[PDB]
RNA sequence: UUCACUGGGCCAGCAUCAGUUUUGGUGGCAGGAUAAAUCCAUAGGAAUGUAGCUUGCCUCGGUAAGUAUUAUAGCCUGUGGGAAUACUGCCAGCUGGGACUGAGGACUGCGACGUAAGUCAAGGAUGCUGGCAUAAUGGUUAUAUGCCGCCCGUCUUGAAA
RNA sequence: AAGCUCGUAUCAGUUUUAUGAGUAAGAAUGAAGAGCUUUUAGUGGGCCAUUUUUGGUAAGCAGAACUGGCGAUGCGGGAUGAACCGAACGUAGAGUUAAGGUGCCGGAAUACACGCUCAUCAGAACAAAAGGUGUUAG
RNA sequence: AGCGAAACCACAGCCAAGGGAACGGGCUUGGCAGAAUCAGCGG
RNA sequence: GCGUCUACUGAU
RNA sequence: GCUCCACACAGAUGGAUACGAAUAAGGCGUCCUUGUGGCGUCGCUGAACCAUAGCAGGCUAGCAACGGUGCACUUGGCGGAAAGGCCUUGGGUGCUUGCUGGCGAAUUGCAAUGCGUGGGGAUAAAUCAUUUGUAUACGACUUAGA
């Protein structure tokens, strides 16, 4: 499962000059290492330091303040495709950002066929009111009293046979 | 005519470790995945799909976004708990456990009385 | 009076094997109700049996019974595993076999 | 559990309904398709149409009739691609094959023998609502079946001289659910409610 | 089922009650006790007898697995 | 010759043992924002605007526009109170089940229990029992079952031919 | 193969450092089996891939520096194979893997979640610059 | 009617595709079709 | 579409 | 096959347990308003229904019963797709665990599951043989004769 880490970058302090730059960013990942080498890949490129020279300071996960409040959240992203590097923005309606930022990985595999290792995460925060949702198939779902059926349902048995022949009514 | 998923709307679980516990849809996230709380049935507030999810047909008044203490009161008004008892889904759930807790003697006792049943109706038969 | 049957009653699909090789040591046994492999636990250790009809009247009963034990589960369509003292012939496939409750542990 | 498994036809997918039927022959079940004539194949008509004149080219060039044979019943079409899921060249094949029969619609005895279906094979638990489907019945009228007719005219006396039997049965049923009704409330009868019978 | 066994002696019918080398009338006339002692307890219970009597048979469709002894 | 005890070899079941291995139940601990949740209180904000009220209207004197921030529902932000719980890791923790091995051969050693006496799962299976001489059991031969298997040696072979 | 003093710092397809446009370690790691004299059978070949190239034309290509497999190399898998992946080998009992797989022939879940596509033969080394009032998202 | 050889013979044959120099005939995937048995397109 | 040692062609 | 003589012996373990038919709809009852109707209700898997008690399932007595059912006949229809089964009508013949009793289970000792042949008497005919041509290189085939 996605997690989120927070990493900082004080790479080795040079004589009369310690902890330089402060260089704190946020990265989602599994596991730590991950995390780590997700953070020294973007160093590599956002700036010149080199991972030899730096060095990690701390690693402390940030969990979500209300994991039980659906939030509209809204994601930027930078990623990369067969063609030159673009910016991309996009809204994910999701409860926690853990769960926003994996249904987002999905939804960029599905459609752009992109991968973790093509995929850059710029920022994450949240929709404080209503109509700032660009997207609406986003906006959908915020409408009053939203209520809709679900035809066709699927179901699934032990069994192998079945003498009923049961319907699909939902 | 169909069930629609909405706020207020009990659901039961069909999988899972609170399978065969109750719960209320809180607010829709999106066609595939929707909040439900179930304070009442223990099982703890968290996010569902729609596929581990069966939804009854019983229905009450609940506001979006209700926190826990909110569904909980709401729970009780409506006592939605006293209308699944008399659902066909409590009934059959309760006949399906039952059975599978009988004992030897207890199955013994159930031929039994299912004979002396079918004898009665017999004789209450082609009179 | 109406039914005497106390062994579970099951299906021998095929020994264990691959695409090439095959492992006659190793049987495979589907067992009826039993679904997933937690339910499979129960039915590991007991002692399974094969019944048929010989020709030979060896001792007036011309059936023939071959004696086996579970060993464990095997997949995630509930089949298991099993060991016979001889060997099964190979004939069998998709034949009924016998499964005895003892030894009992519950 | 049944020492003989009646499917039937209707409402089933070709494909899904060979491949778990195989397996059960293979393990010494005994299975009778029923109403070959209806099974559903996914795709547009034309589409599956397609894929049944491609061989025609290739049968065989120093003699035709030495070669792939163009078969056109429902029935046996059926089986032809059941055939190829099993390994028929086996000695073990040809026997368990022999276990499957296959007859359109439902000639007796069966008529008066209950059947099944296969919720795992049916095309409206797995086909998307609206998309198009084949039926096999045209398609085997296209390709030369000309009995399509004839199965169609006596599938009708069937269901006229099968539906007045159910009505009779629910009439006889009915005194019986009125029994078990005036017969409940009884010492004895209250006894198995509370055992979960 | 747990039927109450304090009323019943079992001391004798230790390892050495069972030997070989026509039945003996002394294993009778214990069996007898033991069954005359054990009446009176099953008597309690209604239908008892008649389920230990009834010899027990698998069905149709049935889960040992499943069965709660 | 009166007797009483006892008896070779085949493989197995049972109870507990040592090694390997597989899969359950359960308890006690340390960390995260001293988990984040959830809950209670507190000062504020909002509508996808709760009730009340106003403005016109048909299916009824209520239907969509307002004031309106809790009212004849509730939501969010920051703060304080308090526990709980997922995850990770630990227990030289407890307790079952499934499968194979029985290998060494009278004490010399390392260890535990016990006041001592002695005992033990402590450098490899102990004990009870089953079945048998028209035996138990085993081998051979011709088919059958599932799979595998291209005909031998050489020679130029990069090798294959 | 036989004999010697040896047992080690003899050394090492390894690595680092005061010090180059390896020197030394009273260095890191590992093998206790290292040298000297006398000679004993067999050996003058290539193929596949790579770091280099001599340059790219539709296309000839020979010459040639380097490292891995075959050569002499089983076995599992790619259903089918020299150029592929794991793995190199005493007969065996017990459990877990790799490649490769889990609808059937085939021993293994028609597992969970996101959407994508109806192909008039979709899907499971080249024409790839364009067209679609085809579709899913920026 | 009766007598009576020789050449040749590891064994030999139902086909489509893959099988690298392609030899497919014994490797794989599919489809064929009768113990025994006259007679040949101008192969 | 018609214009312009595998195999049996007759057989048991 | 009528008959004599004479010899030989691919996997049963309770029940394949019958309406049509959509899957953006479908059954049961209420209720005639008999219409594309109102009402309650069913599914959400067969985790169901029937059946199942008695030495491999006995002997015997009583009550309720007159119901259930194995057995051959019997009034008859349906089933022609591979018809090959359904019953009802009537008694008779057993049981009835629906209920209440008496007789016995041992030693088997702690599990080793516990219909065709080779020889006749009578009937059926087809090749052999002849003939024939309507067939015909040669097989084969088609006509006719106690």
């Amino acid at each position: 499962h996605f997690k989120e880490y927070q990493v900082i970058g004080r790479r080795l302090p040079t004589e009369s000059v310690p902890e330089p730059k402060l260089f704190r960013m946020r990265i989602f990942a599994s596991n730590e290492v991950i995390a780590k080498s997700r953070y020294w890949y973007f160093l590599q490129k956002l700036h010149k330091v080199k991972k030899a020279s730096g060095e990690i300071v701390s690693i402390n996960q940030i969990n979500e303040a209300h994991p039980t409040k659906v939030k509209n959240f809204g994601v930027w992203v930078r990623y990369d495709s067969r063609s030159g590097t673009h910016n991309m923005y996009k809204e994910i309606r999701d409860v926690s950002r853990v769960a926003a930022v994996e249904t987002l990985y999905q939804d960029m595999a599905a459609r752009h066929r992109a991968r973790f290792r093509s995929i850059h995460i710029l920022k994450v925060a949240e929709i404080e009111k209503t109509a700032d949702v660009k997207r609406q198939y986003v906006k959908q779902f915020l409408t009053k009293d939203l209520k809709f059926p679900l035809p066709h349902r699927v179901q699934k048995s032990t069994k192998t046979f079945s003498y009923k022949r049961p319907s699909t009514f939902y | 005519n169909w069930r629609l998923v909405e706020v207020g709307r009990v659901v039961l679980i069909k999988k899972g470790q609170s399978a065969g516990k109750l719960a209320a849809i809180v607010e829709i996230i999106d066609q595939k995945k929707v909040l439900i709380d179930g304070p009442k049935a223990g099982v703890p507030r968290q996010a569902i799909n729609l596929g581990q999810v069966v939804l009854t047909p019983l229905t009450f008044a609940l506001p979006r976004g209700a926190r826990t203490a909110t569904v909980s009161k709401k729970w009780a008004a409506a006592a939605v708990c006293e209308k699944w008892a008399a659902s066909s889904w409590a009934k059959k759930i309760a006949q399906r456990e039952r059975r599978a807790a009988l004992t030897d003697f207890e199955r013994f006792q159930v031929m039994v009385l299912r004979k002396q049943k079918r004898y009665t109706v017999k004789k209450a038969l082609a009179k | 009076a109406e039914s005497h049957r106390l062994y579970v009653k099951g299906k021998h699909l095929s020994y264990q094997r691959s695409k090439r090789v095959n492992n006659p040591n190793v049987s495979l046994i589907k067992i009826e109700g039993v679904a997933t492999p937690q339910d499979a636990q129960f039915y590991l250790g007991k002692r399974i049996a094969y019944v048929y009809r010989a020709s030979k009247e060896v001792r007036g009963s011309k059936i023939r019974v071959m004696w086996g034990k579970v060993t464990r589960t095997h997949g995630n369509s509930g089949v298991v595993r099993a060991t016979f003292r001889n060997n099964l012939p190979a004939k069998t496939f998709g034949a009924s076999v016998r499964i005895f409750l003892y030894p009992s542990n519950i | 559990v049944e020492p003989v498994v009646v499917i039937d036809g209707k409402g089933h997918l070709v494909g899904r309904l060979a491949s778990v039927v195989a397996k059960q022959l293979l393990n010494g079940q005994k299975i009778v398709v029923v109403r070959a004539e209806e099974l559903n194949i996914s795709g547009e008509f034309f589409r599956n149409k397609l894929k049944y004149h491609d061989f025609l080219r290739k049968a065989t060039a120093f003699n035709k009739t030495r070669g792939p044979f163009h078969f056109r019943a429902p029935s046996r079409i059926f089986y032809k691609a059941l055939r190829g899921m099993v390994s028929h060249k086996t000695a073990r094949g040809k026997a368990a094959l022999e276990r499957l029969k296959v007859f359109e619609g439902i000639p007796p005895p069966y008529d008066k023998k209950k059947r099944v279906v296969v919720p795992q094979a049916l095309r409206v638990l797995r086909l998307k609502p609206g998309r198009k489907y084949t039926t096999l019945g045209k398609l085997s009228t296209s390709v030369g079946w000309k009995y399509e007719d004839v199965v169609a005219k006596l599938e009708a006396k069937r269901k006229v001289s099968s539906a007045e039997y159910y009505a009779k049965k629910r009439a006889f049923t009915k005194k019986v659910a009125s029994a078990n009704a005036t017969a409940a409330e009884s010492d004895v009868a209250k006894q198995l409610a509370a055992l979960g019978y | 089922t747990k039927v109450s066994v304090e009323g019943v002696n079992v001391e004798k019918f230790n390892v050495e009650y069972f030997a070989k080398e026509e039945i003996k009338a002394e294993r009778v006339e214990d069996q007898k006790v033991v069954d005359k002692a054990l009446i009176a307890e099953i008597k309690k219970t209604p239908l008892l007898k008649q389920y230990l009597s009834a010899s027990f048979s698998l069905k149709n469709g049935d889960k040992p697995h499943m069965l709660k002894f």
